[PDB]
RNA sequence: UCGGAUUUCCAACGGGGCCUUUCCUUCUGGCUAACCUUGAGUCCUUGUGGCUCUUGGCGAACCAG
């Protein structure tokens, strides 16, 4: 049921993606009981300067708590079965945009329907399961914005192999230029 | 004192400024799980403790309110967090 | 742009802990906590002798810039410094001023205590306190041998010592003259320790 | 109370130069101050500096280079025209040859040559030199 | 500062300090000027090539000429092990 | 700081940088939601089931661990007292003061700091009054105080 | 080239229309051009090529209320 878990619109590696997902429910009792209602929007791949890419797979909101409670083994077994694909899991967050002078009747646009608070929760489930212990915008001579972001260290080594994909991914979405560290 | 690191203070002077005066703001306190031995049970504690936290079952003051930090209890077992 | 010949002997450094050299003052002022390694409990600080070494070695490069070896002035009106300075000056080509430091010394272009140096070393900034006002009229450096609570007014290169006893200020001017003389050429070798004994700068009475 | 911020800013900025230092601490920051900072890097009043989260309003690590003289605002943001620019830069500035009477028009913060360039006008916050 | 004809119109340049980036003017005799000698294999310093430094009378006279001494010097190699930039 | 007196006294709570929830704390958000609707139930205002719950059953900040405040919780159950908790505490301390004016009738630094408290609660009434989270007949009167804390 | 002339290239300097989750939204009637149904002709390498009409629709524009 590959397109029972995508949402009317099948693509190539979308399919692939969700039959590997069946696969991994029909080895599992207790995993398919949360996997299967558990579907997903859609994916991007992007390509890393380090030779292999990465999949943005686009997952909805109400869900996403769920998918927090096995997105651990679920991020290693799709990187079990698709290689050189780093797997990450990115919400649909539709944003809207900031009225103008001659901004006819809308209603009254919700902090979480703005830009920046949707950066933010982009940074907050790319390195997900640790924390963002703290973020330092660095603004060059010539002006050019480079974000520091701090990483924690209970679980490091789940991430510490992902960090030039997640530069891509954050030069990708929104073209700010992106440095993460873990401080001692 | 004339070039110096404020985005990167030593963790030793940084650790003895005042709560609300350090570099990112933050508290200094913690919590803990005590046992009475009289329950063998884990409650939870918080280091400034305000009111008299007593223990689940039995009337045992685990810790009372003294100006900053709360006085545990003689013979308690705590751990932090 | 220094070798590892350079670095700190061990003999050197067994010298300096017999000194008490390490022993610093009581209370610390602001600008010379970065000298400071820590403080015993009975409220005497300890001085990081690897630090006090390579800023004698710097002092012995500063020392080694002035060409003609006169312009250098040792000044002391510390007891103690007074034979430390006057031998080091024997040893050195520099030139000494024991005891009490004339006024307009180097300012008064027509008496005839006028010196015109190029660097002055000062063994106390608290004792020999004029001098350094004096030289901050006349565009002269100044070497100071520090101890923790000493002034750092108008000093440059300040070398962190105890300048109460005897023992660390003839073995830090002992140290500063051989670290000079084997800059010069005069002690080509480095693996020769110094001949004179550090007994002849310490300082004697009958 | 704390009534401006902009104000409190240069105040700390100028009295860091005027030590002599290499670094201050601004609390609390403004995207007013970005802007204003970012005039004066452009041509380089300051080197690079930095912003501090602490979901409150951040704080601002600066490093200020020599180059400063003095920065100052006024406080009342006087309303401005095109012409009215050569009153201030005859007021505030050392000569006609250098210094930024900056101004805040609705084409966004920046220097009154480039007001000039750009032929706007708005209000005025401040003088770098 | 230049003429139209591109040719220079001043009486001197003035000495700009190290520590602070301030202007050395002609008769700040408060101030100093360094000279630290460049070393040989042996050890023996090198007569006429030095490394300068300019620590200007605002500086030497707050009290911080030894620590900002000390900072241009490891930072071009003559120290090691004495200035921290965090404290 | 510190109108109707002169202290510079910065004392107060710190917040941690971390917005989401505790690593350790393992229990459910119905659960402490539960236990401030038993609280309240119980009569408590939430200043006091803020602390008893980081004290006893530590629960660090009620925003933290759910998405909503205590009195956006208290609010949507039906249990909002009828006057906020700051105004209360301030009237009760006023009617204090004046019963203990009208015992003793020469303390004129408890006439000055009634005069005191009493500014305090007009300057707070008309916030209050603005949001139209309070009546605008509402006015804060001496025997109408008597009523609302006796 | 018989003092000024405008291409190419080059910095720059401001500006407009877009695309990146996104800027003026419609309903009802008339006005041009383009994609489609339908068969017809003028040109040239044999044309669903280019130029032009025939009844019915969609998109981008012009106007009224």
């Amino acid at each position: 049921p590959q397109a029972k878990i995508l949402s009317q619109a099948p693509t190539e590696l979308e399919l692939q993606v969700a039959q590997a997902f069946v696969e991994l429910e029909n080895s599992s009792p207790e995993l398919k009981a949360e996997l299967r209602p558990l579907q997903f929007k859609s994916i991007r791949e992007i390509d890393v300067a380090g030779g292999k890419k990465a999949l943005a797979i686009f997952v909805p909101v109400p869900s996403l708590a769920g998918f927090h409670k096995v997105q651990t083994k679920l991020t290693r077994e799709l990187e079990k079965k698709f290689q050189d694909r780093h797997v990450i899991f990115l919400a649909e967050r539709r944003i809207l945009p900031k009225p103008s002078r001659t901004s006819r009747q809308v209603q009254k646009r919700p902090r979480s329907r703005t830009l920046t608070a949707v950066h933010d929760k982009i940074l907050e489930d790319l390195v997900f399961p640790t924390e963002i212990v703290g973020k330092r915008v660095r603004y060059l001579v010539g002006g050019n914005k480079i974000q520091k972001v701090l990483l924690d260290s209970k679980d490091v080594q789940q991430i510490d192999y992902k960090l030039e994909s997640f530069q891509a991914v954050y030069n990708k979405l929104t073209g700010k230029q992106i440095v993460f560290e873990i401080p001692s | 004192v004339l070039v110096q690191d404020l985005l990167h203070p030593t963790a030793a002077s940084e650790a003895r400024k005042h709560k609300l005066k350090t570099l990112v703001q933050g508290p200094r306190s913690y919590f803990l799980d005590v046992k009475c031995p009289g329950c063998l049970n884990i409650t939870t504690v918080f280091s400034h403790a305000q009111t008299a936290v007593t223990c689940e079952s039995c009337s045992t003051i685990l810790c009372t309110p003294t100006g900053g930090k709360a006085k545990l209890s003689e013979g308690t077992s705590f751990r932090r967090k | 742009s220094l070798p590892a010949t350079f670095d700190l002997t061990p003999e050197d450094a067994q010298l300096l802990l017999a000194a008490n050299t390490h022993l610093g003052a009581r209370n610390v002022q602001v600008h010379q906590e970065p000298y400071v390694f820590n403080a015993r409990p009975d409220g005497v600080h300890v001085i990081n002798v690897g630090k006090t070494w390579e800023k004698l070695v710097l002092a012995a490069r500063i020392i080694a810039a002035i060409p003609n070896p006169e312009d250098v002035v040792a000044i002391s009106s510390r007891t103690f410094g007074q034979r430390a300075v006057l031998k080091f000056a024997a040893h050195t080509g520099a030139t000494p001023i024991a005891g009490r430091f004339t006024p307009g010394s180097f300012t008064n272009y027509i008496t005839r205590s006028f010196k015109e140096p190029r660097l002055v070393i000062v063994t106390d900034p608290r004792s020999d306190a004029q001098a350094i006002k004096e030289a901050s009229y006349v565009n002269i450096p100044v070497i100071a041998l520090t101890d923790l609570d000493s002034p750092s007014e108008f000093v440059d290169v300040a070398i962190p010592c105890n300048n109460r006893g005897k023992h660390s200020i003839g073995l830090i001017w002992y140290l500063l003259a051989r670290e000079v003389l084997r800059l010069r050429g005069a002690l080509v070798d480095r693996t020769q320790p110094w001949s004179i004994m550090p007994d002849l700068y310490f300082y004697r009475f009958p | 109370t704390r009534s401006s911020v902009l104000a409190d800013a240069l105040n700390a900025i100028n009295n860091a130069e005027k030590t002599g230092k290499r670094q201050v601490l601004i609390r609390p920051s403004s995207k007013v101050i970005i802007k204003f900072l970012q005039v004066m890097q452009k041509h380089g009043y300051i080197g690079e500096f930095e912003y501090i989260d602490d979901h409150r309003s951040g704080k601002i690590v600066v490093q200020l280079n020599g180059r400063l003289n003095k920065c100052g605002v006024i406080s009342p943001r006087f309303n401005v025209k095109i012409g009215d620019i050569e009153k201030w830069t005859a007021n505030l500035l050392p000569a006609r040859q250098f210094g930024y009477v900056i101004l805040t028009t609705s084409a966004g913060i920046m220097d009154h040559e480039e007001a000039r360039r750009k032929h706007v006008s708005g209000k005025i916050l401040g003088f770098v030199y | 500062m230049e003429n139209d004809k591109g040719q220079l119109v001043e009486l001197y340049v003035p000495r700009k300090c190290s520590a602070t980036n301030r202007i050395i003017k002609a008769d700040d005799h408060a101030s100093v000027q360094i000279n630290v000698a460049k070393v040989d294999e042996e050890g023996r310093a090198i007569p006429g090539e030095y490394v300068t430094y300019a620590l200007s009378g605002y500086v030497r006279s707050r009290g911080e000429s030894d620590d900002s001494l000390n900072r241009l010097a490891q930072n071009d190699g003559l120290l090691k092990n004495v200035w921290s930039y965090s404290r | 700081g510190r109108m109707h007196s002169a202290g510079k006294g910065i004392s107060s709570s710190a917040i941690p940088y971390s917005r989401n929830a505790p690593a350790w704390f393992k229990l459910s958000s119905e659960s402490v939601i539960e236990q401030i609707v038993k609280y309240a139930r119980k009569g408590l205002t939430p200043s006091q089931i803020g602390v008893l719950l980081r004290d006893a059953h530590g629960v660090t900040q009620a925003r933290v661990i759910t998405g909503n405040k205590i009195m956006r919780i208290l609010k949507s159950n039906g249990l909002a007292p009828e006057i906020p908790e700051d105004l209360y505490y301030l009237i009760k301390k006023a009617v204090s003061v004046r019963k203990h004016l009208e015992r003793n009738r020469k303390d004129k630094d408890a006439k000055f700091r009634l005069i005191l408290i009493e500014s305090r609660i007009h300057r707070l009434a008309r916030y209050y009054r603005t949001v139209a989270v309070l009546p605008p007949n509402w006015k804060y009167e001496s025997a109408t105080a008597s009523a609302l804390v006796n």
